[PDB]
């Protein structure tokens, strides 16, 4: 006759290098609420949210971790947001018998079942790329490719990930090229070994001043092509820097023509998920409870993964239905989500929601190219499928993709 | 005797290795607790050094820390942290319980960054500190053209990283800067090709062995060379593939060890009226059938550290502890940056909560690394041992 409640201890990044849980707490929020006045889902529990600010830090979050942990009431679950302060709760959570559900983290090394075993993340890790890269080079018949990367551990993970990707692929990596933040040499031995086809990693700021080089050794051309991440801020390139001696119309020379990939986090189609909302219902429902505009909102692209978290933990423990009873000296309860987490499949408002072994979801990525200083979508991925989603909008010069050597 | 506790943090089980540290340690703790208390130099309070077992992991280390707070005293500060990853986290988050830490083994440099572990103090010179001492080794013998050959494992990449700021506006060059991270050899052969003749070794153990039969290969050793490596290593590390020991030996001949120095060397009266040698047997005693640890006058004169600090602390109060208190926390944050004192260790001084201690050089001489000079951080001088350190010419090398 009483429904019983059920606790979710979260942290949200309200500052920080990603203030990502600006739309996520709403959107968690948003979640609890549709969840529980469903009941199809948990007719006998109310799922409940007991969070705190990261910062989007660890040593911070370590605080309230404690808060969350040693203070009554026992929480099921434990719900972070940034990569840095997933590592740290994630690999803690072990001693307590505690699910850890990310809606924000991408770095690849929590896909480490010894040192994370209990982690699941609705946001995948930086590594999804790499299928899209690995078919684009397939389709475009590319077998030689070069990388460079900043000295930084995510873009040092995904090239790790990418040389196991490509050899299943009978691909190689001819030239593997890292600089901390000033690009100018490897740039230069990129014209010296005449590589062709190229990866590049970096953070925004040092994408330019790698263009510029670019730019200075004409290291742009048919010859040329640059495959990039997909999520800088629109016209990245004209942005001005001191740092940069090349200019706006060099630098618009430079970047043209350059492929990037992001993961799909709304689903484009109009189609309806287990909420009954349209991706569309969805972001005009989150832009209602901000005191801001969704512009000037940290996360608010990742607020349909924090939304699907939710979903797909309160799907979970539907499945397995002695909640209550849960404590931190006991992994009977735990492995039973382990269990059912480990076998989510459903229709999110970010797309189908699946999980790999590792724990980290499996999603579509979007192609883009960039035709007249303006990215046109050329495509989508599938790599659990192997769909692809071609459409005719990609642009070469001499009317076809230029090739890994000198022919 | 009200107490006055502390959070013991350290590994101290037989089953996890780094636990000899945390039990070597402990009857040096033990003797300075002990003289502390008869002295009633705290008096009326006590110190009560609680200790909890970090077991040398993050998550178990995360908890001991966890439970301390919960269940243990109220502590005013940490006393520990050995293993780097288990005190970087412990160090990080110490601001949200005010409470002020003091490490005896934790050398990994990342933790000198105060911007990230402002409340971390250590008795212990971390792995940077080498590099100041290898400087005035350089300029001592004339050497103004370096090569480096370096492990690409973090702790030795850290080291390297340093090397650059320490070098940077001195008349030192490095001509070449050779990075490996299985085989040496290439590394070595492009040092070789590059003639340098002065080199600054940061490798492990087991690279070392690699490093000097590529060395012998290459003949990179003998009177125009000079090999200047870590000097961490255990004893007759050599002993434990194509090349012969003989060769190997010929090859590691007159190499220079650098590491901080267990035990100040001056015979002189240190803050417990104890000279250094004197604590060093008393510390033999009472270890008993537990092996020593070379972190132990650390721990020792961590402890004087602790105690002294609280005395300051307890004078500025009466000059006018829930973890809520920053007040308190930043009078014994602030005590504890006051400390000067000369200690079993050398001289007990902080420079932004790193220790300004002394470096050890020793020399591999036919069988064995033999001592030849020190490097005192507060003063900035070398002074090196008279009629030990050797070279196989007439002169030492030149740099080319
Ligand atoms: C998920 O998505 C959409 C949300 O847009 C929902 O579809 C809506 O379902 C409504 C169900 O009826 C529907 O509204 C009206 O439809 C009928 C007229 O088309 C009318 O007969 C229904 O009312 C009934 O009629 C009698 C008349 O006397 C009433 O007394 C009763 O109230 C009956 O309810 C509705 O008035 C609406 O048109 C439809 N919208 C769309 C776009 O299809 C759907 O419910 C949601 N699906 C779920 C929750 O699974
Ligand atoms: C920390 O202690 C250091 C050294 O003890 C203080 O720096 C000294 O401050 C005195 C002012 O009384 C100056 O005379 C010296 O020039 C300073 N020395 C150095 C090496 O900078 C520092 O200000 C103290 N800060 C605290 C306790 O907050
Ligand atoms: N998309 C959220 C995620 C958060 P993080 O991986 O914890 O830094 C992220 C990834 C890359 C960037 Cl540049 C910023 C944020
Ligand atoms: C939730 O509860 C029951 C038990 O698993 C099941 O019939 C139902 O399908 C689950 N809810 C949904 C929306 O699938």
């Amino acid at each position: 006759s009483e429904r019983r409640a059920v606790y979710i201890g979260a942290l949200f990044p309200m500052s920080g290098g990603w203030p990502g849980g600006q739309a996520c707490q709403p959107a968690v929020e948003m979640a609890l609420e549709d969840v529980n006045s469903r009941r199809d889902i948990l007719p006998d529990y109310e799922l409940k949210l007991i969070h705190h600010d990261s910062k989007c830090d660890p040593g911070q979050a370590t605080k309230y971790l404690y808060e969350l942990l040693y203070n009554d009431p026992i929480k099921i679950i434990l719900m972070p947001g940034c990569s840095s302060v997933s590592t740290l709760v994630a690999e803690a959570a072990r001693m307590w018998n505690l699910i850890v559900l990310s809606y924000g983290s991408s770095s690849p090394a929590l896909s480490n079942r010894q040192r994370f075993p209990t982690f699941f993340r609705t946001h995948p890790s930086a590594t999804l790329h790499n299928p899209t890269r690995v078919k684009l080079f397939e389709k475009w018949g590319w077998k030689k490719i070069a990388t460079i990367q900043q000295t930084t551990e995510v873009f040092t993970s995904t090239l790790d990930d990418l040389e196991e990707r490509v050899k299943e692929a009978g691909i190689e990596i001819t030239f593997r090229q890292s600089f901390f933040s000033d690009p100018a040499v490897p740039v230069k031995n990129l014209k010296r070994q005449d590589a062709r086809i190229i990866v590049g990693l970096f953070y925004e700021t040092e994408a330019r001043k790698v263009f510029c080089e670019v730019y200075k050794e004409r290291l742009f051309g048919k010859k040329y092509v640059w495959f990039l991440i997909g999520w800088y801020a629109d016209n990245w390139f004209k942005i001005y820097d001191p740092s940069i001696n090349c200019t706006v119309d060099e630098m618009t020379e430079a970047v043209e023509g350059h492929i990037t990939t992001e993961i799909v986090m709304l689903n484009p189609a109009n189609t309806r998920s287990i909420s009954n909302m349209t991706s569309q219902e969805f972001v005009e429902k989150l832009t209602k409870r901000l005191k801001r505009h969704p512009e000037e909102t940290g996360g608010f692209q990742e607020a349909p993964l924090a939304y699907d978290a939710i979903w797909a933990l309160a799907l979970a423990l539907n499945k397995t239905s002695r909640l209550e009873d849960f404590n931190y000296n006991n992994q009977t309860i735990t492995d039973q989500i382990y269990r059912a987490m480990n076998s989510s499949s459903f229709e999110g408002v970010s797309g189908h929601v699946v999980f790999d072994a590792s724990g980290s979801r499996m999603a579509w990525t979007l192609i883009e190219q960039l035709q007249g200083g303006s990215y046109k979508k050329i495509g989508y991925y599938d790599s659990t499928k192997d769909d692809l989603s071609w459409s005719k909008t990609d642009k070469w010069i001499g009317g076809s993709p230029p090739a890994d050597d000198y022919k | 005797s009200p107490p006055l506790s502390i959070m013991g943090l350290m590994p101290l089980t037989k089953e996890v290795a780094k636990g000899s540290i945390g039990r070597g340690v402990l009857p040096a703790v033990e003797l300075a607790i002990e003289q502390i208390r008869n002295e009633s130099l705290l008096r009326p309070y006590f110190l009560d050094l609680r200790l909890y077992d970090t077991e040398c992991d993050n998550a178990k280390g995360l908890k001991a820390f966890y439970d301390a707070i919960k269940y243990g005293p109220n502590h005013l500060m940490v006393f520990g942290g050995v293993c780097p990853s288990v005190t970087s986290i412990i160090a990080e988050s110490l601001q949200g319980w005010n409470l002020v830490q003091l490490s005896f083994a934790a050398t990994t440099p990342v933790l000198a960054d105060k911007k990230k572990y402002p409340y971390f103090f250590r008795t212990v010179p971390s792995d940077n500190a080498v590099n100041p001492a290898i400087l005035k080794l350089l300029k001592h013998y004339q050497w103004k053209r370096v090569g480096t050959l370096t492990q690409d494992v973090q702790r030795f990449s850290e080291v390297r990283n340093d090397l650059t700021g320490v070098l940077y506006g001195e008349d030192i060059e490095i001509s070449d800067t050779e990075s490996f991270s299985n085989d040496p050899c290439t590394s070595v052969k492009k040092l070789k090709g590059n003639d340098v003749r002065i080199i600054l070794g940061q490798f492990d153990q087991n690279m070392a062995a690699k490093v000097f039969c590529c060395a012998y290969e290459e003949n990179m050793y003998g009177s125009k060379y000079q090999w200047i490596i870590p000097g961490w290593y255990e004893p007759s590390w050599w002993e434990q593939s194509r090349c012969l020991r003989k060769n190997l030996l010929a090859a590691m001949e007159g190499y220079i060890g650098v590491d901080f120095e267990p035990l100040s060397s001056k015979q002189i009266k240190t803050i417990s009226g104890k000279t250094p040698q004197q604590y060093e047997r008393e510390y033999n005693n009472k270890r008993s059938g537990v092996g020593p640890s070379k972190f132990h006058g650390y721990a020792y004169d961590g402890i004087w550290v602790i105690a002294k600090t609280l005395q300051r602390a307890m004078e500025t109060l009466h000059a006018s502890f829930n973890y809520t208190d920053h007040t308190l926390g930043r009078i014994i944050l602030n005590a504890m940056n006051e400390t000067n004192f000369f200690g079993v260790t050398g001289q007990v001084v902080f420079r932004n909560g790193e220790r300004m201690g002394t470096i050890k050089f020793t020399q591999f001489q036919d069988s064995r690394e033999v001592k030849v000079g020190e490097y005192n951080a507060v003063a900035d001088t070398l002074e090196i041992i008279n009629d030990t350190i050797r070279f196989q010419g007439s002169e030492p090398p030149k740099d080319d």
